[PDB]
C-alpha cells in the first residue's frame, strides 16, 4: 500500500504542515511585491502610500 | 514675435492684495485668490489662466 502513491516522497507530518504553510503564502498581508506604476505629474500634498 | 494672450485669459492689474499667505494643507503657502470669482489658489499649479 505504500507504493500505491509516493507522496511526492515527503513525511506525513511535512505534508500537514505544508497545509498550513500554502495558508500563510495566501495571506494577502504577505503579498508585497506590487505590480505597475503611473507616472502622473501632481503635487505632493499630503501624502499617503495608499 | 509676441504671442497673443490666448481666448481664455482673465485680464489682472497686479496688485499686492491678490497675493498673500494662507494656510493649505499643512504648508503656509502663497496663495493667489482670482478677482471674478474671489477662490484662492494656494498652488501656481490649477490656477485659471
Amino acid at each position: 500500500e505504500a507504493f500505491r502513491w509516493s507522496r511526492y516522497f515527503l513525511d506525513e507530518l511535512q505534508l500537514r504542515r505544508l497545509s498550513v504553510g500554502l495558508r500563510l503564502i495566501t495571506n494577502p498581508r504577505i503579498a508585497r511585491r506590487f505590480n505597475g506604476v503611473r507616472i502622473m505629474y501632481l503635487t505632493d500634498d499630503d501624502p499617503d502610500p495608499d | 514675435f509676441v504671442p497673443d494672450v490666448p481666448e481664455g485669459y482673465v485680464a489682472v492689474q497686479y496688485a499686492h492684495r491678490l497675493f498673500s499667505s494662507s494656510l493649505a494643507n499643512k504648508r503656509n503657502r502663497v496663495t493667489y485668490t482670482h478677482p471674478p470669482t474671489g477662490m484662492a489658489y494656494p498652488s501656481p499649479t490649477g490656477r485659471p489662466h
